[PDB]
RNA sequence: GGUGUAGUGGUAGGAGAGCGUUCUAAGGGCGUUGAAGGUCGAUCGUGAGGACGGCUGGAGCGCUUAGAAGUGAGAAUGCCG
RNA sequence: UAUCCGGGAGUCAGACUGCGAGUGAUAAGAUCCGUAGUCGAAAGGGAAACAGCCCAGACCACCAGCUAAGGUCCCAAAAUA
RNA sequence: UAGUGAACCAGUACCGUGAGGGAAAGGUGAAAAGCACCCCGGAAGGGGAGUGAAAUAGAUCCUGAAACCGUGUGCCUACAACAAGUCAAAGCUCGUUAAUGAGUGAUGGCGUGCCUUUUGUAGAAUGAACCGGCGAGUUACGAUUGCAUGCGAGGUUAAGUC
């Protein structure tokens, strides 16, 4: 009644990537969040930042909270199901490949 | 029952003694002030616990080498750097740094461990009979007897 | 008659580790690591309740000499002296007096010091 | 030249340690007092020492 | 009898000794083999006499 | 005033009003018990047995009987192929002390 | 069952006695008022191991006696994931 | 305790130390025997560390005591006897 | 991972010039009642709202272990040389199958993994990246010995018929 969640499963691009973009706004008040996402440049910040909104727009849509108050309670990376390639390499071998994929999660709460 | 003693950190006294190292031998005083540094000479010496007492050593630059000790027994020290071999005699230390010379001895005496480190601490050399801690009210420890 | 692994490996296995619970990483976590750490917990943990005992005498005939010394003495004339006085109180006790009853170990003291003197 | 022993997870975390993000240079812009970049153009007002551009 | 108190006779029946299944059984790892040699192998020995 | 007796093989300190646990004696529980052999007995005075101060005893009641946390003793030769578990609870006598003499 | 005496390191290996797994028969039971399974716990036995409670789970499963084995894994540059 | 009768084995690479010989050079942690011990298959204490040396054979619990080899100024228990 | 290689569009996909070789892959729910509508988003995916007994049963759908990854934190950690434990232990934190409790642990003592093969291995000899599953003295017919049962100078049926 007083936390809103939004969650990106499945996304294209590296846990231990986006993580980094995640220590970067964890804890943070709405706002300031945002500003740091927009001018990240590493690929995974928009799509934190969507997930981010998201979450912002269940907050005040869902559940009618202060979106002035809202910071940055939770948010985390796990891992997502990892879609398996192969490179073929030379002399004749192959060496695989793990395209991953990532389960971000963005929780804010009132205060 | 597992009744035994064990003391702590803090709550036991350790006061502080003055040695006079005046033709002792090196070895005996520093026994004598390594058990005293450890708190052997207390009986509630607890192994894992510092329990020591301060010692402060007077007259550094006295003390007794016996033999030819003070032109054969040599301190080598290695700066790890190849053919980085260094000496120097028990004789010339005495003259020029009696303190480095009290405070190796009683290094090889204590444990060589964190504790055994931070009682080493508690040790005080001075060649010459006057100390700068008369603020701790140390008093004379004689060991003619304990040698 | 087929009879499939069923659950009787995983339950020694989280035994095992249990035991191992608190141990460095892997050690805990892996079930070989955890194996080969709880056996040698074992055998050290067997070894220890036999040199516990002599750490323990140990600690108590160094107090024992310390309190000796402060009442004039040293430890192995002490107890020389109590086996001639007759006195059969061990190492244990007469530590826990010495840090605790400074008078009574003093009195031991002085009754050792008459039957070495007699 | 390969790995010896595997890299344990606390050496694995410790070796991380540095490589982390930042963010810096971050301040409100004057025209609209949103954040922006110093020395750069604020990208919503499009205005930068208090001008257009 | 009843068919729930089933008693064999004492001694009429033995449990079969399984090799290979652990240290502590004494029949753990050789089987009860020794240690290499002719006799150790599958199918191992000579033909009688 | 507190009392030094020997029990079980070992020396034990004891106060009245104080709970010790000892070797498993062959008492019932709630019953009483007396040691007899008082090795010294201090406090305001100090009596020192020789090996035991005369006349002197030390009473008690019997609590409980119980079995001590389980000690397992596993032995093992490394590449020898050999172990051995063994479980072991030594018995033990909780006593209450009420009266030195 | 009690007292006494003596004994109780152990590889190859021999002997004895047991734990646990799946299934069969009989008897006696347990389960949408929650089985098996999973997970946690500071529980019991001399050992393999056995209970009990919380949570998860959603339909089968113990117990006693006897019987039959695809009956116990940590290693095989083992196989598959 | 020995025989005998029968069921089941494993073993046929040994090592060192002391003593008595050979081969060797009166060398080898060499080699080959005889003999005794230990290791092998033996943990524990001493020899700094150190399978084979010295003392000694772990069924277990104890924060009890006496000793063996070896030790008692400090590391480090015990005599600055 | 069993059972036919194949419980499923399998002798298929795939591999090979060809003969030939040859897989993986079962489970929502009682019933699709398979999430109308709204919100963020380009979508994907989520948050509500609903269906349902249950949606952390939402189609990667029963259960959902371990390795592996991550979040939060009760305790410890930047003078320390560590087969990582064990024995002793202050401090701090917590209150259990209520037990002479639990977690962590400054500090001190002791201490060179497991397996194989060896006279001898911490071994700078061998094997294991980790976790999970599978994976090795069995059966048939005979021989012989022990144990047991029935009968006993006797014992016993085989094929075959019902
Ligand atoms: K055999
Ligand atoms: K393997
Ligand atoms: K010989
Ligand atoms: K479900
Ligand atoms: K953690
Ligand atoms: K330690
Ligand atoms: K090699
Ligand atoms: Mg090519
Ligand atoms: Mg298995
Ligand atoms: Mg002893
Ligand atoms: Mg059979
Ligand atoms: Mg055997
Ligand atoms: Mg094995
Ligand atoms: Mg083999
Ligand atoms: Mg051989
Ligand atoms: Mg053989
Ligand atoms: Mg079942
Ligand atoms: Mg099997
Ligand atoms: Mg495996
Ligand atoms: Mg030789
Ligand atoms: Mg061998
Ligand atoms: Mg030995
Ligand atoms: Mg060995
Ligand atoms: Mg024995
Ligand atoms: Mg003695
Ligand atoms: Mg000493
Ligand atoms: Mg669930
Ligand atoms: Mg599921
Ligand atoms: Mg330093
Ligand atoms: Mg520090
Ligand atoms: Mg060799
Ligand atoms: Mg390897
Ligand atoms: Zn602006």
């Amino acid at each position: 009644i007083t936390s809103a969640k939004a969650t990106a499963k499945t996304v294209r691009t590296s846990p231990r990537k986006a993580r980094l973009v995640i220590d970067l706004i964890r804890g943070k008040s709405v706002a300031d969040a945002i500003s740091i996402l927009k001018f990240t440049p590493n690929k995974s910040a928009g799509i934190i930042e969507k997930v981010l909104m998201s979450a912002v727009a269940n907050a005040e849509n869902n559940f009618d909270l202060d979106v002035e108050s809202l910071v940055v309670s939770e948010a985390f990376v796990n891992e997502g199901p990892t879609m398996k390639r192969f490179r073929p390499r030379a002399k004749g071998s192959a060496s695989p490949i793990n395209k991953r994929t990532s389960h971000i999660t963005v929780v804010v709460t009132e205060k | 029952m597992r009744t035994t003693y064990m003391a702590k950190a803090g709550e036991v006294e350790r006061k502080w003694y003055v040695v006079d190292a005046t033709d002792v031998p090196l070895g005996r005083l520093s026994a004598v002030v390594a058990s005293v540094l450890r708190g052997k000479n207390k009986p509630t010496f607890t192994p894992h616990v510092d329990t020591g007492d301060f010692v402060i050593v007077i007259n550094a630059d006295k003390v007794k080498l016996t033999g030819k000790k003070a032109t054969d027994k040599i301190y080598y020290r290695h700066s790890m750097y190849p053919g980085g071999l260094k000496s120097v005699t028990a004789g010339e230390l005495r003259d020029k740094n009696s303190r480095r010379l009290i405070e190796t001895s009683v290094k090889g005496m204590l444990p060589k461990n964190t504790l055994g480190r931070k009682q080493f601490t508690k040790l005080n050399v001075y060649g010459g009979a006057e100390h700068p801690h008369a603020a701790q009210q140390p008093e004379v420890l004689d060991i003619t007897n304990l040698i | 008659a087929r009879v499939k692994g069923g659950t009787v490996t995983r339950k020694r296995r989280k035994k095992v580790l249990k035991l191992a619970k608190g141990y460095y990483g892997s050690k805990h976590t892996l079930f070989k690591s955890a194996k080969e750490q709880v056996m040698n917990s074992y055998y050290y943990a067997f070894r220890d309740r036999r040199q516990k005992k002599r750490d323990f005498r140990k600690l108590w005939i160094a107090r024992i000499n310390a309190a000796a010394r402060m009442n004039g003495l040293s430890y192995s004339k002490l107890m020389h002296g109590l086996k001639l006085a007759e006195i059969d109180i061990n190492r244990k006790m007469l530590a826990d007096l010495a840090v605790n009853d400074a008078a009574a170990f003093t009195a031991l003291a002085e009754q050792a010091k008459d039957a070495l003197s007699k | 030249a390969v790995p010896a022993r595997r890299t344990s997870k606390a050496k694995k975390a410790k070796r991380r340690t540095h490589y982390k993000l930042t963010i810096k240079g971050l301040n409100a812009c004057s025209n609209c007092g949103e954040m922006k970049k110093s020395h750069h153009v604020c990208p919503a007002c499009g205005h930068y020492d208090g001008k257009d551009v | 009898m009843k068919l729930h108190e089933l008693k064999p006779a004492e001694g009429s029946r033995q449990v079969r000794n399984r090799v290979g299944r652990g240290t502590s059984s004494g029949n753990g790892k050789t089987a009860g083999r020794g240690q290499k040699g002719q006799k150790a192998r599958s199918g191992g020995g000579v033909r009688l006499g | 005033m507190y009392a030094i007796i020997k029990t079980g093989g070992k020396q034990v300190k004891v106060e009245v009003g104080q709970a010790i646990y000892v070797e498993k004696l062959n008492v019932e529980a709630g019953e009483k018990v007396v040691f007899d052999e008082v090795i010294l007995v201090g406090g305001e005075s100090t009596k020192v047995g020789a090996p035991t101060v005369a006349g002197a005893t030390v009473e008690g009641t019997v609590e409980k009987h119980g079995k001590q946390k389980k000690v397992v003793t596993f032995q093992y030769k490394p590449k020898k192929h050999s172990h051995r578990k063994q479980g072991h609870r030594q018995p033990y006598t909780k006593v209450m002390i009420e009266a030195i003499n």
